[PDB]
């Protein structure tokens, strides 16, 4: 695809996990495109409390909302899950790629249409859902997402309890606990590992 | 100008055109009067005239 | 042949804004068309044309059952690079005799809107005429033949014609022997 | 045409007109009624003018009298035009002669008080042919002034359910179907704003129902009087939802009618600008399949190319210039509100076209006076006909030609059968397709005709073509001159009715067809040249 | 069309209660040279003055009523 | 308006438009469409009448079978000038005058 | 100007206040182009409030995520807080207005770019920042967008302490509790008008 004209030129960079990609305030001056691998898109506090605003898988651009204006900063840390393989283009040249060819943006849209969706359910959730119901949400939502497994009847994840803190943004205690009361309620069998039916 | 555009666009004698004819309207631009300013009145010319 | 309904790009009585052709030559221009139907007796055309050039009956959204004889019989004509024009046309089946005076006089029916009535001078009766002859039976010798002179446009076979005509006498006089 | 002349027709309708002129010599490039564009030869072009030699044309118009005006032509392309000459045909012209009335049957009888006194009788069958069916096109019109309250705006709000009998409808709607209307619509939606009135406590719950929003805008539409069956043929113009729909949309007509107007005309000048970099070289097929615009980049030279690569570029700049100019001025013209000048708020003009068929009332008459009134129309079997069984066009009361003495109208009428006469014979000449000696013949022999006609002509100057123009041409029909003083004989007419195989009196046989009988008598037979008039009970009544 | 608009008006306001008639009539000046106000009905039948309001209210619907509002219907396009 | 001739006219009568009749008699077949009722008030009959239902016909005949007019040419110079016939509604604009007089 | 170019392709409806142009579960066919007015955007919930999740104002496009997929519904209500004026298309006809032109669809892409920024603003002050601190982001961001009359001595708005609360989440008499600790904190002012000091 474009993506192998482009490794030519190697802007290609294949960082291991956990590093940085974005440090939130530097100067807005490279598009990305994750080619491999998982990301996190994460914010602070200047008292150190930390909230995940997103995680960004292959397939998706990082740093897009700078390519529009000049001399943004960025507008979120984005963290590496794990080893990334990621493309990098310049914002000066990137938008030459928009002139030469647009059929990438419809494709490009889309995602940001269904970013939309899900970040005004979020807003609806935070506001008028207790934890209990944003968890089930999460379990659902996870009993959908391609690494899930088959247990024969229901839906299966073991992540084991890190990454869902990531995810839904919440502490553990709480997920545990209330993951009890999901299986006294004979929806969830969790032991680490949470099946929902 | 003035006075040029006042005659030309002010006057008796001057009328729109019988344009259902061109046998109309060439009769009518071969057609005379006794009438005007420095004429008659049919109420006192009479059958000598 | 029957009627015509014009709606395009401006009001809708009738020609609008670069037709030569005033409405009642249009339609006298449709007159003389000439249209075949085969398998039934009824048919509705369209048209829409548009641009400078002449708007003829290729143009025609014909039917499928519809023999176009001429596609170069002139109907209309486009002047301005504006001006683009879009009409309907009721094609034959009649009902009765001749024109839409007596039709109307016939019909007090009142019809919705585009509709354009038009006379009717038709297809396969164009004239006529006949011959009273002395029959030769050996001695009825006075006895009488006829010759019917008869005059069409194709699309009628005569004997038709004369069958139908024939079986309709019949049935109009089914109203004076079954009905006193 | 008149048949029967007096020789005096060509000079009148010629003198009542002028003439034209032609152009350097070249091939015809675009034939019309009215225009012709020829493109002049590539030695006579010179190099720095294109020199696409084109011409100027004709159209409709009304009269000072709501009559026609309009110009067609009576010859072909590809042939010689000597000077002089009519190239195109006026309201009452053919070909340079006169033309006020039309030629056809007569028959002089009484019937059944039908033609009682002066009062004329006719077949259906004229109409059919509309030939004395004909038009007047009118006149109507839009003042938008000033108004205190704000300008008078173009727009059309309307609430009180349906604003009713829009109720009733099915589902197309009075814009039913493919945008038909009816008679009493709308065509220029105007408004004007409204004080106020008195506070009633009925219409003002209705706009506490309905409630338009404040000003009330009342109505002033443009619309179609009652039971109009003319033609809003055109509109000039002389400077709420609804109002945003048909103000846009009137801009989406306008856009769409003005970038069709851009993409002609600049489509026309992109073939230059590509050629212009195949001089000096050739991008014989380095040019084509790349996209086209980048050309510039193919075959390139030193001094005299670079002037015209900035040329090019030159047209690049100022025809998206002159888009960018028109585009401003007609977007927000169409954008603006009405707001114009003192008093003109704005003008809005329309014309009619009424044309529709011939019913009692109507006056016709020919050329001695001979008056009449119509009092019916007469099925055609319910004309007298004949044992050809060919009806007839109209019956006369000979009643008054005693008294009104016009016996020039009976000369004209049997001088008008002899030349149907000739008219039938051209005729049985074409469905027959005759042969070109047979044409020659017949056609000399009907020129050379007369006792010692002044006037002659032969046809072998022309060739055979010439002479199928000729006779293509005449079908119509080929008048007389019958000068006034200067007129016929007896002899005359009578050896060129029999020339007709006619009677020589034309008096014939004629059948009733209500019983199919013959008549007691025969009766007088032949074609008079009959007149119209702007008297007709549509303008009487 | 005013007259038969009236007696049509007179002939619907006939038939209700003679309090709801009276203070719709009276209080709209119908059938006289006054401008009757609920200040009115308040200071002459009782001071009570939003019954009045609530009175009005149910005659119109009393009133309106597509029984009744069709004779008032044809007028909706005045 | 203008006039052409009734060669099968009975004495009595004349022809009429039946336009003009219903324009000159509109407060009869006015006054007859509240009597039925299917004009239940003016802007009904007057409505009604702009769209010219079928009754307004039946009943413009009702209304002028047994109704006399007057007709009048210029110049008026004797009596007989003026008479008064019984109407025969026709849809021929010409009116028809039975030719004696 | 493109806009005026967008506009000559659309078909302009009046709507006065309260009308419900949009409505979820109906199918996607129209893209809206504010001509004029100022509209409220809506989710319900299973048994209880709306949520507004975010107000827009003439310049917005609204029905775009259907643009994208055929046979996407309705994603929202949209209800009018005034009279508009609201410029339709058809998404068939969108399509065309892609390939014929640009320049649309960028201002479009900045605009989602600037929303999917304040949601995420949000979410981080709905998470981070505390109901006083969503007041203040709030009255910082109103402060930077203008609908004002600038007072000359001290900045004000219209609020009757029921924006603020819907935009943020919470209730009436509290909120009222609260600007009136601000205002012995010197920090605010009100009568049906907030001072905004
Ligand atoms: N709510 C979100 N949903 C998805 N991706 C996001 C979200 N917020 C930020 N991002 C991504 O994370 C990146 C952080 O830095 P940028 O703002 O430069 O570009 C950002 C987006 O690519
Ligand atoms: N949180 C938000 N911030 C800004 N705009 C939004 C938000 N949520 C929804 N919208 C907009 O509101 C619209 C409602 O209908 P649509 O689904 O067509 O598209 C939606 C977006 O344009």
């Amino acid at each position: 695809p474009t993506l192998e004209w482009f490794l030519s030129h190697c802007h290609i960079h294949k960082y291991p996990s956990k590093s940085t990609l974005i440090h939130q305030g530097e100067k807005a001056e490279t598009l990305y495109y994750i080619v491999k691998g998982s990301v996190a898109v994460l914010i602070k506090d200047e008292e150190g409390k930390e909230m995940i605003l997103s995680y960004l898988n292959q397939g998706d651009f990082i740093g897009e909302l700078g390519l529009f204006e000049e001399g943004q900063e960025r507008s979120a840390w984005v963290r590496a899950k794990t080893a990334c393989e990621v493309a990098e283009i310049s914002y000066k040249k990137f938008r030459q790629l928009i002139q030469v060819n647009p059929d990438i943006l419809m494709r490009l849209s889309a995602q940001m249409a269904r970013r939309l969706q899900v970040t005004s359910e979020k807003v609806g959730n935070l506001a008028f859902l207790d934890v209990t119901g944003r968890i089930a949400q999460t379990l659902l939502n996870l009993a959908k997402q391609p690494d899930a497994m088959t247990h024969p009847d229901g839906m299966q994840i073991k992540i084991t309890r890190q990454e869902i803190g990531q995810i839904v943004g919440c502490s553990r205690e709480t997920v545990g606990r209330i993951l009890k009361m999901l299986e006294d309620q004979n929806l969830i069998s969790a032991h680490g590992k949470t099946i929902v039916v | 100008s003035a006075a040029v555009k006042e005659f030309f666009g002010s006057s008796q004698l001057s009328q729109f055109m019988d344009q259902n004819n061109p046998l109309s309207e060439i009769t009518h631009k071969r057609r005379i009067s006794a009438l005007g300013p420095g004429g008659l009145t049919r109420e006192r010319a009479g059958f000598e005239v | 042949v029957t009627e015509v309904e014009i709606d395009g790009v401006l009001h809708e009585y009738s020609t609008k804004e670069g037709v030569q052709e005033d409405i009642l030559e249009i339609l006298l221009n449709l007159k003389g068309l000439a249209v075949r139907v085969q398998g039934k007796d009824e048919v509705i055309l369209t048209l829409n044309k548009s641009g400078i050039g002449p708007v003829t009956a290729a143009d025609i959204t014909h039917d499928g059952d519809v023999e176009i004889v001429k596609p170069q019989h002139v109907i209309c004509h486009l002047t301005d690079e504006n001006a683009s024009i879009s009409m309907r046309i009721k094609v034959q089946r009649g009902r009765g005799y001749v024109p839409a005076s007596t039709r109307i006089h016939s019909e007090e029916d009142e019809r919705p809107i585009g509709r354009l009535l038009v006379d009717a001078c038709y297809s396969p009766v164009e004239r006529i005429a006949y011959n009273v002859e002395a029959a030769r039976v050996e001695q009825r010798t006075d006895l009488d033949k006829l010759v019917i002179e008869m005059e069409t446009n194709g699309t009628i076979d005569p004997e038709e014609a004369i069958r139908r005509a024939a079986t309709i006498l019949a049935e109009q006089l089914e109203a004076f022997v079954d009905l006193r | 045409k008149p048949l029967v002349g007096t020789g005096m027709e060509r000079a009148v309708a010629v003198d009542s007109g002028v003439t034209a002129v032609a152009k350097r010599g070249g091939v015809v490039q675009y034939v019309d009624a009215s225009r012709i564009v020829i493109k002049v030869n590539e030695d006579e072009m010179y190099p720095g003018e294109a020199g696409i030699d084109i011409y100027n044309l004709t159209k409709y118009t009304r009269s000072n009298q709501n009559t026609c005006i309009n110009q067609m032509p009576c010859v072909s392309l590809g042939e010689p035009v000597e000077r002089g000459d009519v190239l195109a045909d006026g309201p009452s012209t053919d070909l340079g002669e006169l033309a006020l009335g039309q030629n056809m049957r007569v028959a002089f009888m009484p019937w059944n008080g039908y033609n009682f006194e002066d009062s004329i009788l006719v077949s259906e069958r004229v109409v059919q042919e509309d030939r004395f069916t004909t038009i007047h096109i009118q006149e109507l019109a839009c003042v938008s002034r000033d108004t205190k309250l704000g300008p008078e705006e173009i727009t059309a709000d309307i609430p009180n359910v349906g604003e009713a009998a829009l109720s009733k409808l099915d589902e197309s709607g009075i814009v039913y179907i493919g945008a038909e209307v009816t008679g009493g619509d709308i065509l220029v939606g105007k408004v004007t704003p409204k004080g106020e009135t008195q506070l009633t406590p009925e219409e003002k719950l209705l706009r506490a129902i309905f409630g338009e929003k404040a000003s009330d805008v009342k109505d002033s539409s443009l619309r179609v009087p009652n039971g109009v069956s003319g033609t809003v043929i055109d509109v000039q113009v002389f400077t709420d939802k609804r109002a945003l729909e048909i103000e846009e949309m009137q801009l989406k007509q306008a856009k769409k009618d003005l970038s069709e107007e851009l993409q002609i005309l600049e489509a026309g000048l992109f073939s230059r600008i590509r050629a212009v970099l195949v001089a000096g070289g050739v991008e014989a097929e380095k040019l084509d399949k790349l996209p086209r615009d980048r050309w510039l980049e193919l075959g390139l030279t030193d001094e005299e190319k670079q002037n015209q690569l900035e040329q090019l570029a030159e047209q690049y700049d100022e025809l998206k210039h002159e888009f960018e100019k028109k585009l401003e001025a007609k977007r927000r013209k169409i954008t603006q509100g009405d707001d114009l000048a003192p008093g003109v708020l704005k003008i809005v003009k329309v014309y009619l076209a009424v044309k529709r068929r011939i019913q009692p009332g109507d006056k016709m008459a020919g050329r001695h006076g001979n008056k009449g009134v119509i009092s019916k129309i007469n099925p055609i079997e319910d004309m007298p006909y004949d044992e050809n069984g060919t009806p007839v066009d109209i019956v006369l009361n000979p009643l008054g030609v005693p008294s009104r003495m016009n016996i020039g109208q009976i000369l004209e009428t049997h001088l008008g059968m002899a030349a149907k006469g000739i008219g039938d014979k051209i005729n049985a000449m074409l469905k027959q397709q005759q042969e070109v000696a047979k044409l020659r013949e017949f056609i000399q022999r009907a020129y050379d005709l007369g006792a010692d006609v002044r006037q002659k002509v032969d046809l072998s100057t022309f060739s055979d073509e010439e002479v199928m123009r000729l006779a293509e041409n005449l079908r119509k029909g080929m008048p007389i001159a019958t000068p006034v003083f200067d007129g016929a004989k007896e002899a005359e007419i009578k050896e060129l009715l029999k020339l007709g195989d006619l009677p020589t009196s034309g008096q014939i046989r004629l059948y009733d067809g209500r019983t199919g009988e013959q008549f007691e008598r025969p009766v007088t037979v032949g074609y008079m040249y009959m007149l119209k008039l702007n008297h007709l009970v549509d303008d009487k009544m | 069309t005013t007259e038969s608009l009236r007696a049509a008006t007179h002939d619907v306001l006939a038939g209700l209660t003679a309090r709801e008639a009276k203070v719709l009539r009276m209080r709209f000046g119908i059938d006289m040279n006054t401008d009757y106000t609920l200040e009115e009905v308040g200071k002459q039948f009782d001071v009570t003055r939003e019954r009045i309001r609530q009175i009005e209210a149910k005659a119109l619907r009393k009133l309106r009523h597509p029984s009744r509002s069709e004779v008032l219907r044809s007028f909706l396009d005045d | 308006s203008v006039i052409t001739v009734g060669p099968y006219l009975r004495l009595h009568q004349c022809g009429l438009p039946k336009k003009m009749a219903l324009e000159l008699f509109k407060p009869f077949i006015y006054g007859k469409l509240e009597l039925r009722g299917l004009a239940t008030t003016i802007k009904a009959a007057k409505k009604m009448v702009e769209r010219e239902e079928a009754v307004v016909w039946d009943i413009l005949d009702e209304v002028i079978r047994e109704h006399p007019v007057l007709l009048n040419r210029a110049p008026t110079l004797h009596r007989l000038g003026i008479q008064a016939f019984e109407p025969v509604l026709i849809e021929g604009k010409a009116i028809q005058l039975h030719p004696l007089v």
